[PDB]
């Protein structure tokens, strides 16, 4: 319901690094798709192909990835609220 | 605006009805013809009284507005009357569409 | 003449990568390719046709329907894009309706008459897609219901989609990120997790959870020997069983040609009467359920009979590999006596005498007191009077639609005019008025969805400004710009060459950009060009 | 054609076709062609097309015999009327092209319309011109560039009038079953050709549910239903 908006205020391309979830990227590039902005649908479809993000991975790799892109995302969030 | 609602007494007309039948020659009194047409639409079915000037020129399809009109009555049959103030004014013509079933002049 | 569905999932989930390095939407065209290559050996291949369903939106969902040839289809394949939601729901009941859009015009579902094994439409639908839960705009479902919104017409006579001759075989692709070679993928293929396995199990298929390249030519080669004409039916163990998966169990049943030809229906799970306005729903799996006792295998001759052949399970061979085809199981379907809920038995499982099949053997219904009678009569004759009371009493406790497969067994027994001859077919004619308004309603739909199948249109360029309809188009996909012909398609920045050679061109003195299929193709290109004078490891690396 | 100018102007088309002008490589294009709706439209006076226009946008299925039959004795009761109606259904065929959301309403539908026309030839070379005017555009039927709307009231008029008025079913088969041999030998496989053409358009858009009863109907003649086996197997 928040990715339909339209009027963000955040660099929405930018922060499509740190989604990990796949099916959270997926409704992302069907967005996209549906609106019609090609080129930010393909850094989502980039974004869901990176191999670390394969959702039938082991267990442990999904977490630590999960976990790295959790640290990047709360260090820019200090960096942008502090 | 339905045919239904010519009641005496009225004022301030502004019916539209259609002559899609023909008047009969047929006599009345002696050495006048007022003729008598009958027209039918959706709503019911009314008799307009015509007289020999207008009955002679008439052809069917026209469209005429009363006003200040008064409801007549001949041998049992409702029938429009203008005088006494009443004057005639054509619209139009060929831009309607009829229904002859509710017709109260059969048996 | 079966029918192969490819409901391939093309959710954008399908873009996750692989050891490959292709997407997991790449091993779905791949895995379909090699499912044909493999199809091909069989001689039988030669007689199926395929369709494709994506998980689009209904107007562009089937672009491989009826009518279509084996080139459009693989080009449909080629160009296919992950970019969805994962509508698992809508795009199978859109599959579904697909398969059985023919159905009622040609009228091989003999509603409110029984079924015929041998009128049968043989179908699989093989959806290849991945693990992730499903989707929707609204939110995640984490649940597969198949939404009834728009039924098409006499849906509801079978109150299921999937029908009695269609399977769902799911391939769930899980081929991790990074390798992770493992010694426990020499074992068998695993049943998957995901929602769509209760989906497959009920409709007599299964489902695939491959984690490798060679797991999934182990899957692919597994589905390919799965495609067989047949239809589907539900067992149940009827009184004292003897609870492990045998005792009810979804399976099929071979329908061999020599087309498909048969006499007995299997009888309804209701009693007709003419008196009800419209059929009771019939379950799309006939629930027949089988005695444990052992009864006699009895059998006349110029008996019209069908021996059908379930499909091998382990348990049920088992427990048949102790020697005893001298017996026979006998089957009754529920609910199908006027008075009694339990109904008379219609016909037996009686394993071959080698053992090496299990048949399915289907007679009148009720077969162990007309046979008796039958025989006698062909022994001992002009039947007697008391004979004839006796099968008048039969009729009484028989269903009317099995009179007519009746008539036309006596009519080459060598009793032609028998008291069949009355005729009846024991329905309302509010029903059969039904069936015809049905029929003219199914050509209808069914001519309207064979005509939307192309959907040549392509996405709307608008982009709904927003007053934060005046819209920005977006890159103009297969404009062709004619740039000779307007002035405006000239790049400023090679203004003057394209000057230059349009000038040139005017005077008295998008080419070479040939699709790659009519690239190398030389047979066209010679077949144009004028002839000659006449005549006096790699696989593939062209002109043969 | 019994003035000898056009006789003679026919003779030099077939002699040499380009003598008269050196583009014109022969009949061939002509006959390929097709007809504007202004030739047809234009013989009209405004008149009698707005009702026309009146009659197929407002009123419904029923009260046609009214509108029809003050026009026929008001203008059409002349000797010349006859070839005057065929002018009449030549203008609905070619210049009348009403949309197909109007078609799935209940307007009147033009069966009727057609059925008025073909009932009121009194006289047989009336009813000749008539048909010839309603077989013409069928001797060179296009689908790419021609409406399904001028075979779309045959075919009504065909189904809807095989219980109540066979004899003009009837009488318009036997006459398109005749017309293809006698009109011109030398281009008859090119009016056998439209004939198929538009019972492929019928097939394709699918107007009615089966034809196969219409084309075997039992209360047809034999002769007619034999030619029609015999010439068309590909709907059999």
């Amino acid at each position: 319901k928040s990715l339909q908006e339209q009027n963000s205020h955040d660099a929405m391309d930018s922060y499509y690094d740190y989604i990990w979830d796949v099916t959270i990227l997926e409704y992302l590039t069907y967005l996209h798709h549906k609106r019609g902005e090609t080129d930010k649908r393909q850094i989502a479809i980039k974004a869901i192909g990176q191999t670390e993000l394969n959702a039938s991975n082991p267990e442990e790799v999904l977490q630590l990835a999960a976990q790295r892109r959790k640290k990047k995302f709360l260090q820019a969030m200090a960096k942008l609220y502090f | 605006t339905f045919v239904k609602d010519i009641k005496p007494g009225l004022k301030n007309l502004n019916l539209i009805f259609i002559v899609l039948e023909t008047g009969r020659v047929t006599k009345t009194k002696d050495g006048h013809e007022v003729r008598t047409c009958k027209v039918a639409d959706k709503t019911g079915s009314i008799n307009i009284s015509v007289w020999d000037d207008v009955g002679n020129l008439i052809q069917p399809g026209d469209i005429i507005r009363l006003t200040k009109g008064y409801a007549s009555v001949f041998k049992g049959c409702l029938t429009l009357y203008t005088g006494r103030g009443g004057d005639l004014q054509k619209i139009g013509e060929f831009c309607m569409v009829y229904s002859e079933v509710p017709n109260f002049s059969e048996p | 003449m079966p029918i192969l569905l490819f409901l391939i999932d093309t959710s954008a989930s399908m873009n996750q990568r692989s050891h490959l390095g292709t997407t997991y939407l790449d091993t779905a065209k791949g895995a379909v390719e090699t499912f044909m290559k493999l199809r091909a050996r069989d001689p039988a291949s030669r007689g199926d046709r395929y369709m494709l369903v994506t998980f689009e939106e209904p107007p562009y969902a089937i672009k491989a329907g009826w009518k279509e040839n084996h080139a459009t289809f693989m080009n449909e394949l080629k160009n296919l894009q992950a970019e969805g939601l994962t509508t698992l729901g809508q795009s199978l009941r859109t599959a579904f309706d697909l398969l059985n859009l023919n159905r009622l015009v040609t009228g091989i579902d003999n509603y409110g008459q029984g079924r015929n094994p041998f009128f049968l439409e043989p179908a699989i639908i093989i959806t290849i897609t991945d693990g992730s839960k499903l989707t929707t705009t609204s939110g995640v479902q984490d649940e597969l219901h198949l939404p009834l919104n728009s039924p098409l017409p006499g849906s509801e006579l079978t109150k299921e989609p999937f029908r009695w001759d269609q399977r769902l075989f799911a391939l769930v692709l899980r081929l991790p990120g990074t390798m992770s070679v493992e010694s426990e993928q020499l074992t068998g293929v695993p049943l998957d997790d995901s929602a769509i396995t209760p989906m497959c199990e009920v409709t007599g298929g299964r489902s695939y959870s491959v984690c490798s390249p060679r797991m999934l030519n182990q899957c692919l080669e597994s589905l390919v020997q799965k495609v067989q004409s047949g239809v589907v039916i539900n067992f149940e163990k009827a009184g004292p069983d003897p609870s492990q998966p045998w005792h009810s169990c979804h399976k099929l049943i071979y329908v061999r040609p020599n087309v498909p030809i048969g006499h007995w229906p299997v009888p309804e799970s209701f009693w007709p009467d003419q008196n009800s306005p419209t059929l009771p729903p019939r379950t799309s799996h006939p629930v027949v359920k089988f005695s444990c006792t052992d009864c006699e295998p009895m059998v006349i001759d110029k008996l019209p009979f069908d021996k059908y052949e379930l499909e091998p399970s382990p348990l049920t061979q088992f427990i048949l590999e102790r020697k005893s085809p001298q017996t026979c199981w006998q089957v009754y379907v529920s609910n199908s006596a006027k008075y009694s809920e339990l109904g008379h038995p219609f016909g037996y499982l009686k394993a071959s005498t080698a053992l090496n099949c299990v048949n399915l053997f289907v007679m009148p219904y009720n077969y162990p007191v007309l046979l008796p009678l039958l025989d006698d009569l062909f022994k001992v004759h002009k039947p007697t009077l008391k004979w004839r009371q006796s099968f008048e009493s039969y009729l009484k406790t028989m269903p009317p639609y099995y009179l007519g497969p009746l008539k036309k067994a006596v009519r080459m027994m060598g009793a032609p005019n028998l008291i069949a001859d009355s005729m009846e077919y024991g329905l309302s004619y509010s029903v059969i008025s039904y069936l015809k308004k049905l029929s003219q309603q199914a050509k209808i739909e069914s001519d309207r969805v064979i005509g939307s199948v192309g959907k040549k249109v392509v996405q709307e360029t608008g982009i709904k400004v927003r007053s934060r309809g005046f819209q920005v188009a977006l890159l103009n996909k297969d404009l062709k710009p004619q740039t000779f012909r307007n002035a405006y398609d000239i790049p400023r920045r090679n203004l003057l060459d394209h000057l230059t050679r349009m000038r040139s061109n005017l005077l008295k003195s998008q080419v070479h950009s040939v699709p790659i299929a009519q690239m190398g193709n030389y047979q066209e290109y010679l077949k144009q060009v004028p002839s000659p004078l006449r005549e006096l490891g790699m696989m593939i690396d062209e002109a043969d | 054609a019994r003035i000898p100018e056009f006789e003679l102007l026919w003779k030099d088309i077939i002699h040499n076709p380009q003598a008269l002008s050196p583009q014109f490589t022969g009949i061939l294009q002509l006959l390929q062609s097709r007809t504007s709706r202004k030739f047809l439209a234009c013989r009209l006076t405004p008149d009698m097309e707005t009702k026309l226009l009146f009659m197929t946008s407002r009123v419904r299925f029923g009260q046609q015999k009214r509108y029809q039959d003050w026009f026929q004795r008001q203008y059409l009761s002349t000797p010349d009327s006859q070839s005057l109606r065929c002018d009449l259904i030549r203008y609905i065929c070619g210049v009348v092209h009403p949309s197909n959301e109007v078609l799935s309403s209940d307007i009147l539908p033009r069966w009727a319309i057609i059925g008025w026309l073909l009932t009121t030839c009194t006289s047989n070379v009336a009813a000749s011109n008539a048909k010839l005017a309603l077989f013409y555009d069928w001797l060179f039927f296009s689908p790419d560039k021609d409406s399904i709307m001028n075979i779309e009231p045959a075919i009504l008029v065909m189904h809807h009038s095989m219980k109540p008025h066979p004899a003009i079913t009837a009488t318009l088969l036997d006459f398109m079953c005749r017309i293809i041999p006698n009109f011109y030998p030398p281009l008859e496989g090119h009016v056998r050709q439209g004939v198929f053409s538009s019972l492929n358009h019928i097939v394709e858009k699918r107007v009615l549910a089966h034809l196969a009863p219409l084309f075997d109907n039992p209360k047809l003649d034999k002769e007619l239903r034999a030619m029609l086996r015999e010439k068309f197997p590909e709907f059999c």
